[PDB]
């Protein structure tokens, strides 16, 4: 056997660790800072670029920015110093060594996969390397080989069913809507009730507020006049000065963005009949076994009663004699990797690899042949 | 020791270089020869080394009168 | 009537078809497979399984570089065989296709490397015998063939028997020293670094300087840029000095077309020109585990030898295979070799007291105008001799004993 | 590969390094090159008399006499023009090409070149077509000893031309597996629906093998064409004739491809059968993480 | 993306 | 299968009375420790060889000793084409005997397959699961090679189709 | 009543102290180890390392704290405990094949090594040079010894062969001890005697245990008979021959009653009818465990359905190699230790496995 | 083929813990005495940084050996450095601002052989250690910016920042590859 280190590094935040245990071993937000003021204090030591957990931390000097955006990777020098900082400074170990699972959306251009192992190759000089889809990893986690698996990341939604291990790839259904949107639609919102955050260093602090505070109205309008009509859902949160805010009807705003996306001014449908079509698009006699094998993932499930939501919202959707599961495990957000640790785990998947030796012949055109 | 040559190139294509390159003056596509011929010529030249390697060696035959002489 | 016996020289980078009697290989392809490869989960074993008549859809040789769609896979790695299904088809077009020889009216001359694994021996002779069912098979180790390469080249009355052959290939180098017409084999040495390990050399040192080479080629470059700007210096940090204070003389310029586009790139050969045969040197370079230049291990090759035999190994030291074809590569070895030998006799001639002064030890490499198949020419002169059917392994003797009768080589005592 | 190909590689290839060669104005150097094709044929490229302007190009064929029958010649002249002399001394055909006198174009010389086995086969193989074409029941019906142990019998009637193929493999597993290839190649004629009539009989020879001397034997299969005039026409012949020619070597070029895929569903069960073993290696507590390599993690 | 949304 | 269902209790009856194996050190020389079927050395360690048959020609021989058990099996072959597939696919086996531990690179003479159980594979590994798997071997075989079966004569079919199609 | 797996290896042999405390084991290699009783949980105090090959007997003698260790490398040792480390003493066997069993004498003066080169070494003590010297009774023998056991009268030695034949030979060392009593085996007992020897041809002996008055000898084959021979009855032998697989040790809880192991992992009992003369299947001892199955996690599940596409109902998951009675001596027995190839120790109990079985009768 | 050693050790050369104290051409402060012939040990290890870099095995037969071992781990580091600058009165700032950054000595963590480089015994001879080899950090930047700054366009020439990934036996005076 032989240990591989499983990099999931989704949008929003990295989560890295080796193949093998039951939890990602460096979990830290795929941000990176540049200082925006002179420096006047010589001798303390500066630097010119932080990453992760460093530059959440100093967020108050500096200009956060994410390297991916919906999924796909928009500045390359980012992306690299992240794979360094995850390398060198998270996980401690030479990557020169160890065969890397990355994981990939589906729907992307072909030229992020491309460049992702190019620079896994010319760079690291990884040994082997495969990029995996994510909601089959997530399918991994729960331990069944049916079902259809609605990931929701912070960048980017998509569902994958899969009928005993066959994906059908032609109804999977992805939707650039996740939990970024839905940070900036608190931002929006928020203003009215009189709070403004405008700079990317205070998006954290509406990131936070959203995750600590928001959840999802099992009912909206029921919701909306209850909260309309008495002080009785109002939560107050002390900002890292001293400052608190109280949200009311806000708390319940954000996440309904994910099921009637006309808030954020979109066309299309919410995540509920995202997973209901992808379904229907499905031939007739397996439907009855995806309806009872819905699986979420993804840290934006991790609202208080989406489950409850999901079902009740498809229930109304599908025939009255099909019965609705919602298998939503309370370790949702870290699913992906972990179903990635079980599949470099396996025996097969030393036959899967990308060896170094077949791209050095090849060029960065062997993914397309190597992994779907 | 021996100087070399900054402006050397001996630019082949790959199915040039399969037969031969410019590093050796003669290598290439060769005029074609029997074969058995060279074999037996080959056999017969190693074997009048030999003997002569052999005479000029060291005889232990060498006290015994007659074309061996006498020690 | 008889019909000529065919010869299939299969090396790692470079495959050398022909029927013997003839003075060159009639073809001389690439060692690859072109097949079809899609992406796909399960085993290798698993895989592979084609339905219908699928398994026929592949192509090899030039033709296998040429296909864009096709995934290219090598099946010899190191000159040993790590692919059979690949080899197996590969050998099916190399006879049905190429060759175009019935398989069971001719006697096959196949070659290997001196450390083959007795395994791979018994492999082949389980597909020539009973796939293709060849009346003879007789599997020549490849080095010793590239000493009969040189008498065409050698004036009359100096084609010796004896010598020290140095085959470089795409994927192994190694050493046989042959005296009398016998291979002395518990001498022989075997090192897996060659050709293909300096082309991945110059490819990381092109990668880690230069800009503007496609991806799809980067491997492609480092082999024009290998066998074409590359030479041997006398010293190494006298180079590196030389190519710092007059780069203007010695960095080159290689100018590649992009076939993608057809578009134009330029690159900047400068260090990689000396040190790509340098890993002869120095196998450091390439491979940690070994340390050993090929000077002192041809030098610990000849003087494992026996005695009286030791003088005439030093006279006729035989270059084969392309890897040897870099300008003053035998002039370098020549001279560490004699540096070598003028060393030890002059600590001979100390230790005996001072008295007598013995030969100097004429040391000589000979480059001759067969290297590049050098191998393949000499099988071409063993397979056309009458002596050949008597040392092949006929038909009967496997169907009698089997596969087995394919596994002792000269390299292994018993 | 599928279907085999008519063209030999080395006569072309040969032949246009020497054209090369000569029409860049470089001066002609030694040929000298013998090998071997199917069915037992022997070529030879050489020169006349050490004379290194002219190469010549022989071979030697199985059905010797055949082809020395009168009018087994009108093809092969037809195409080669000058270029066919006297046989060289051992062989049967012989074509001479003039390195000093070549004409333009010098790729279709080398494509008819290429394929000197074909053409000699076609020329004693057309009579017969010609034979059918004119009109003319009851014209002479022979045996083409096209290998040393098995024949092709060739007839022409009126209406069609029969081809008998009395065929035998020489290893053991290649006649098992033969049988098999022979006995399910009825099975063609629902692949096609303009595809000529077929037989396959191995109990007793056909009634056409009564008078004459095709190879007949306990051993020995019997595979019946029945080329119809619209298999034999003057438009669609070179492929019939092409077909014709190649079926033998054909057959034993897939019997010999079916036993490399037989080896890969062989080590598909295997694995599936190691797979079942594994269930008796009892599952290990806690394994050591190593490298790609092999050594120690030498961390977390 | 390149065209449409901007990734 | 059905019919082998008393042939195949009996192979797997017989196999557990012997493969009740325990550690033993030679005595023919002074520090090896080797099978005490494979050497012959001492006739003392050297059970009944028995055999069970299900007709004439489809049968199992178990040797049985202190240290080691030989299990060969002589399987059915009904024509040539099944004597063939059954002999390239023991073959195939054969070439992976070290992933096999409990097999043996070259059959009894006369056998078709062998399997050599010695005490180390009862005391690492499963004995109940080395007994299912000689007995699941013995089941599937026949219909794995019939398959092959099917398989040439598919392949068989293709091939003259990709010929005839052209005329 | 308890079970503990020191390890997945199998267990060579094993030996326990006077005040059964402390164990000795063979981790399946050249090392012994020596673990402690420490309240619950068992603590590895020692590791003795001078063999050259595995272990493959052990044994402890309980008044004098001296172990002596003999295995594969045709070697003997005698360890004391020197203030904190056990120090070996190397014995001269003279034998050119490995040992194969060692068993101390009731008095620990001498011990017997059986080995694989057809002889039986009584070991003893030469104070006047510090020698540890031995003497060879090879006359019967025809092959390896494999199980011994002392007479309580220090003199007489059972001992099974490979050669199908139970044997008891006098070890009587005229050097160390007083010329012994007669006993009904008989009057005349000179060094290398032999004065029984069983009438079996067929199946090894695997184990062979005198009574805890040494009037009765009993033994167990692989030809899955268990038989007795009575010395009172001018040496008769009662056999009988079980339907399952063969047993590898046994010995006696009462003068009546055996306690045999084997091939099937649980240990049966035995009863001897003296009025008749015949053995009497007694039955299992171990109640059928039931054993609780778990439930597969996703990591688990795809890790063997890639890889591989209880079944016994006791404590042992592999054969029984070794048992040996903790407390209460072979007259009256409460507690037996059973050591097997799984690794597992299970210290039984007489009178719980009594009351849990109330068709189990005790004779 | 053995690497390139240094062939400047003396035998009345002075020793610092079990490094050569071997005299420097230069002008910084430091305990080192001043050197008269044209090559001190800096000139030598940056003549024979390029070739030593590419070798796998480095015998340590003396002190000057374990003297030249530094400064070919901490042309490295300058390397590391001047391959983000433009201009080479911005190089020289840099290695200026880089040989007085305090890097780590034998005997301390972060140090990459301490097994073989023997610490020092006391305080005055681990402050006489650091001043010598802040010294010897200094010339080596300031000799070495002269050297990667071509003067055709002022900027880092490609024939030096090409060895940025070539790390000497795979040690380095900096973190583990960061
Ligand atoms: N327990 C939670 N409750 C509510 N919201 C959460 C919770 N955990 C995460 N989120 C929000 O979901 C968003 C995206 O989830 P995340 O797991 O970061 O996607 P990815 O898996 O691609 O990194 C985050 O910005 C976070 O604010
Ligand atoms: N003229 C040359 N100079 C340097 N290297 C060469 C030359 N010709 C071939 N090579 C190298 O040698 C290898 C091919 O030589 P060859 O003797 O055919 O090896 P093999 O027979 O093992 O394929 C290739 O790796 C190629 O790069
Ligand atoms: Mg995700
Ligand atoms: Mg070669």
């Amino acid at each position: 056997d032989i240990a591989a280190l499983v990099v999931d590094n989704g949008s929003g935040m990295c989560k890295a660790g080796f193949a093998g245990d039951d939890a990602p071993r460096a979990v830290f937000p795929s941000i990176v800072g540049r200082p925006r003021h002179q420096g006047v204090m010589v001798g303390m030591g500066q630097k010119d670029s932080y990453v992760g957990d460093e530059a959440q931390s100093k967020r108050g000097i500096l200009t956060l920015k994410y390297p991916i955006e919906h999924g796909i990777v928009t500045n390359w020098d980012d992306m690299e110093k992240i794979w360094h900082h995850t390398f060198y400074n998270e996980l401690r170990v030479a990557p020169e060594e160890h065969p890397v699972l990355l994981t990939e959306a589906p729907l992307n251009p072909k030229a992020n996969r491309e460049k992702m192992t190019q620079i896994m190759f010319e760079t690291f000089n990884t040994p082997a390397m495969y990029v995996a889809i994510q909601a089959v990893l997530s399918l991994y986690a729960s331990g069944r080989t049916t079902g259809i698996v609605m990931d929701s990341g912070d960048g980017v939604t998509h569902t994958v069913p899969i009928y005993e291990g066959y994906a059908l790839p032609h109804a999977i259904l992805r939707l650039d809507l996740a939990g970024r949107d839905l940070t900036d639609y608190l931002m929006k919102i928020l203003t009215e009730r009189g709070y403004s955050f405008t700079t990317t260093a205070e998006r954290e602090i509406v990131r936070d507020i959203k995750e600590k505070l928001c959840y999802v109205a099992l009912d909206f309008e029921q919701e909306m006049a209850t909260a309309a009509s008495s002080s009785s859902l109002e939560k107050s949160y002390e900002l890292p000065d001293g400052q608190v805010i109280t949200i009311g009807n806000e708390r319940f705003r954000c996440p309904e963005a994910l099921f009637q996306p006309s808030f954020l001014g979109m066309e299309s449908c919410g995540i509920h009949e995202t997973t209901f079509n992808s379904i229907m698009k499905c031939d007739v006699d397996i439907r009855k076994d995806l309806y009872a094998n819905t699986v979420l993932s993804g840290g934006t499930t991790m609202y208080p009663g989406i489950a409850d939501r999901m079902q009740k919202e498809i229930t109304a959707l599908a025939p009255s004699t099909m019965k609705i599961k919602i298998i939503a495990p309370p370790e949702r957000k870290y699913s992906v990797w972990i179903g990635g640790s079980i599949l470099a785990s396996l025996s097969t998947f030393q036959q899967m690899w990308i060896s170094k030796q077949e791209y050095d012949e090849s060029g960065p055109s062997i993914v397309h042949r190597k992994c779907f | 020791d021996w100087e070399t040559d900054p402006d050397f190139v001996n630019d082949v294509s790959e199915k040039e270089q399969r037969w031969g390159a410019k590093t050796v003056q003669g290598s290439g596509h060769q005029e074609h020869i029997n074969i058995h011929k060279l074999r037996e010529n080959v056999f017969q030249e190693h074997q009048t080394l030999k003997e002569k390697e052999l005479e000029t060696g060291p005889k232990a035959s060498h006290g015994y009168g007659g074309k061996f002489g006498v020690e | 009537g008889r019909l000529p016996a065919c010869v299939v020289d299969c090396g790692t980078g470079y495959t050398k078809l022909g029927y013997a009697g003839n003075t060159e290989p009639q073809f001389i392809i690439p060692s690859c497979i072109a097949i079809k490869e899609s992406a796909k989960v399960g085993d290798q074993a698993q895989r592979r399984v084609m339905k219908g008549v699928d398994d026929l859809d592949f192509f090899i040789g030039d033709e296998a570089i040429e296909k864009p769609t096709y995934a290219t896979k090598w099946p010899i790695r190191h000159g040993i065989v790590e692919d059979w299904d690949l080899m197996e088809r590969f050998m099916e077009q190399v006879i049905f296709k190429y060759l175009r020889a019935e398989p069971e009216d001719h006697y096959f001359l196949l070659t290997e490397p001196p450390l083959n694994t007795p395994e791979n021996r018994e492999y082949t002779a389980e597909i020539m015998f009973e796939s293709f069912n060849v009346p003879g098979l007789y599997i020549a180790v490849q080095a010793v063939l590239a000493l009969a390469a040189s008498w065409t080249s050698r004036q009359v009355g100096e084609r010796t028997l004896t010598g020290t052959v140095i085959d470089s290939g795409d994927g192994v180098t190694h050493v046989i020293p042959v005296a009398e017409g016998y291979v002395i084999g518990s001498c022989i040495k075997h090192i897996p670094i060659a050709g293909r390990d300096i082309t991945y050399f110059i490819q990381q040192l092109l990668r880690d300087r230069e800009v503007g080479i496609p991806p799809e080629q980067s491997l492609e470059t480092a082999k024009a840029v290998k066998e074409r700007y590359s030479y041997v210096c006398p010293d190494l940090v006298k180079e590196f000095n030389k190519y710092d204070t007059d780069g203007s003389k010695w960095i080159k310029q290689y100018t590649g077309i992009n076939a993608i586009s057809k578009k134009e790139f330029s690159i900047d050969v400068g260090y990689e020109r000396f040190l790509g045969p340098e890993i002869f040197f120095h196998p450091e370079f390439a491979n940690p585990d070994f340390t050993q230049p090929i000077s002192e291990v041809v030098d610990e090759v000849i003087q494992n030898c026996p005695i009286d035999v030791r003088r005439p190994l030093y006279k006729n030291i035989v270059l084969s295979g392309g890897s040897t074809m870099f300008r003053d590569f035998g002039r370098r070895l020549q001279r560490d070799l004699k540096r070598t030998v003028d060393a030890r006799l002059k600590l001979s001639e100390e230790l005996s007291g001072g008295r007598l002064k013995p030969k100097p030890i004429d040391v000589q490499v000979i480059t001759h105008h067969m290297q590049r198949y050098a191998v393949w020419f000499g099988g071409s002169m063993l397979a056309s001799t009458p002596e050949f059917y008597q040392v092949c392994h006929t038909k009967k003797d496997y169907e009698e004993i089997g596969p087995s009768i394919c596994r002792h080589n000269p390299v292994f005592g018993v | 590969m599928i279907l085999l190909e008519v063209n030999n590689r080395i006569i072309e290839e040969t032949l246009a390094l020497k054209f090369e060669n000569a029409a860049a104005g470089n001066k002609p150097e030694a040929v000298e090159v013998t090998f071997a094709d199917f069915d037992g044929v022997l070529y030879h490229i050489s020169n006349p008399n050490g004379d290194k302007t002219k190469v010549m190009v022989s071979i030697s064929l199985k059905f010797y006499k055949e082809l020395q029958a009168h009018g087994a010649d009108e093809l092969l002249k037809r195409v080669y023009g000058s270029f066919l002399v006297n046989p060289e001394s051992g062989y049967n055909v012989s074509l001479l090409y003039d390195l000093e006198n070549l004409p333009a174009s010098k790729d279709s010389i080398v494509h008819q070149a290429g394929m000197l086995k074909r053409n000699c086969f076609a020329s004693v193989f057309e009579k017969y077509f010609q034979f059918q074409e004119e009109g003319k029941e009851g014209e002479n019906r022979a045996v083409i000893h096209y290998r040393d142990d098995e024949t092709m019998y060739v007839e022409s009637k009126k209406d069609r031309v029969t081809v008998v193929f009395s065929t035998v493999f020489k290893d053991d597993d290649d006649v098992v597996i033969g049988k098999v290839f022979m006995q399910e190649f009825k099975e063609g004629r629902r692949a096609s629906h303009t595809a000529p009539q077929v037989l396959f009989s191995h109990r007793e020879p056909p009634l056409e093998l009564k008078d004459t001397d095709a190879a007949v034997g306990d051993n020995i299969g019997y595979i019946t064409f029945v080329l119809f005039p619209r298999h034999t026409n003057a438009s669609a012949r070179d492929n019939t004739i092409n077909l014709i020619h190649t079926f033998r070597d054909y057959l034993h070029y897939h019997i010999k491809c079916s036993k490399a895929y037989i080896h890969t569903r062989m080590r598909a069960k295997t694995s599936d059968f190691l797979k079942v073993l594994n269930r008796a290696r009892p599952d290990a507590e806690k394994k050591e993480m190593k490298t790609i390599t092999g050594k120690t993690f030498s961390s977390r | 993306w390149x065209a449409x949304c901007p990734a | 299968t059905a019919t082998l269902r008393p042939y195949l209790s009996a192979v797997r009856a017989t196999l557990q009375a012997a493969l009740c194996l325990e550690n033993f050190s030679s005595q023919v020389v002074e520090r090896h420790n080797k099978p005490e079927v494979e050497v012959r050395s001492s006739k003392e360690l050297l059970l009944q060889p028995v055999t069970i048959s299900r007709n004439e020609k489809e049968k199992v021989l178990i040797e049985g000793s202190i240290n080691s058990v030989r299990v060969s099996i002589a399987v059915k072959q009904a024509d040539e084409i099944e004597k063939i597939l059954c002999h390239k696919f023991m073959r195939f086996m054969m070439m992976r005997a070290e992933n096999f531990f409990i097999l043996r690179r070259k059959p009894v003479e006369g056998y078709d397959i062998s399997f050599l159980i010695t005490n180390f594979h009862t005391e690492q590994m499963y004995k109940h699961k080395l007994v299912d798997f000689v007995i699941h071997f013995m089941e599937e075989i026949d219909k794995e090679i019939s398959e092959m079966k099917l398989s040439v004569n598919a392949r068989a079919r293709i091939v003259a189709e990709e010929f005839l199609k052209n005329f | 009543m308890a079970y503990h797996s020191f390890l997945v290896e199998p267990i060579s042999c094993h030996a326990w102290n006077k005040d059964r405390t402390q164990i000795a084991i063979c981790p399946n290699n050249h090392e012994v180890h020596i673990y402690e009783k420490s309240g619950a949980k068992w603590t590895k105090v020692h590791e003795l390392k001078e063999h050259n090959g595995q272990v493959t007997g052990i044994d402890w003698a309980p008044e004098s704290n001296r172990i002596v260790t003999c295995g594969t490398d045709r070697n003997a040792y005698v360890w004391t405990l020197k203030g904190r480390t056990w120090k070996p003493t190397l014995v001269i066997l003279r034998i050119n094949r490995a040992a194969r069993c060692v068993r101390w004498a009731p008095n620990e003066n001498k011990f017997a090594v059986g080995s694989g080169s057809r002889v039986i070494s009584i070991c003893y003590f030469e104070q006047e040079n510090d020698w540890w010297v031995c003497k060879h009774i090879k006359k019967p023998i025809r092959s390896t010894v494999l199980s011994l056991d002392w007479h309580p009268n220090n003199v007489l030695l059972a001992a099974g062969s490979c050669d199908f034949k139970c044997r008891i030979f006098s070890a009587y060392i005229k050097e160390v001890e007083e010329r012994p009593a007669p006993t009904p085996w008989g009057s005349k007992m000179p060094f290398g005697e032999l004065m029984f020897e069983s009438s079996s041809s067929c199946g090894w002996v695997h184990g062979v245990c005198f009574s805890a008055s040494g009037s009765r000898v009993a033994w167990v084959s692989h030809d899955s008979t268990v038989c007795l021979a009575d010395a009172d009855k001018k040496m008769a032998v009662a056999t009988l021959a079980s339907e399952t697989l063969p047993l590898l040790a046994l010995t006696f809880i009462t003068d009546n009653s055996l306690v045999a192991a084997g091939h099937d992992c649980f240990p049966v009992l035995f009863t001897y009818d003296a009025a008749a003369g015949m053995l009497s299947f007694g039955g299992r001892l171990d109640v059928p465990k039931q054993s609780s199955q778990r439930g597969l996690t996703a990591r688990e599940r795809f890790q063997n359905l890639d890889k591989k596409a209880a079944g016994l109902d006791s404590l042992h998951k592999n054969s029984v190699s070794q048992i040996s009675v903790l407390s209460g001596g072979k007259a009256k027995c409460s507690q037996f230790c059973t050591t097997g190839m799984d690794g597992g120790m299970s210290i039984w109990d007489v009178k719980s496995l009594e009351s849990a079985l109330k068709d189990l009768k005790i004779k | 083929m053995p690497a390139y050693h240094s062939s400047l050790m003396d035998p009345d050369t002075k020793l610092i813990g079990n490094m050569a104290l071997l005299p420097i051409r230069s002008q910084f402060k430091g305990p080192a005495p001043r050197e008269t012939k044209d090559t001190d040990i800096v000139d030598e290890a940056i003549y024979y940084f390029k070739a030593n870099v590419f070798f796998k095995n480095y015998e340590i037969k003396n002190e000057a050996d374990r003297t030249l071992i530094y400064i070919t781990l901490y042309i490295s580091e300058c390397l590391k450095k001047l391959q983000k600058c433009n201009s080479k009165s911005q190089g020289e700032k840099e290695m200026y601002t880089l040989g007085i950054t305090n890097f780590p000595i034998p005997g301390e963590p972060g140090f990459p052989l301490n097994a073989i480089y023997a610490k020092p015994a006391n305080k005055q001879e681990d402050e006489v250690m650091r001043a010598y080899l802040q010294q010897l950090r200094q010339e080596t930047g300031l000799r070495l910016c002269e050297k990667v700054f071509d003067p055709q366009n002022d900027k880092p020439s490609k024939w030096w920042t090409c060895f940025v990934k070539r790390q000497f036996m795979n040690k380095s005076l900096s973190g583990p590859g960061q």
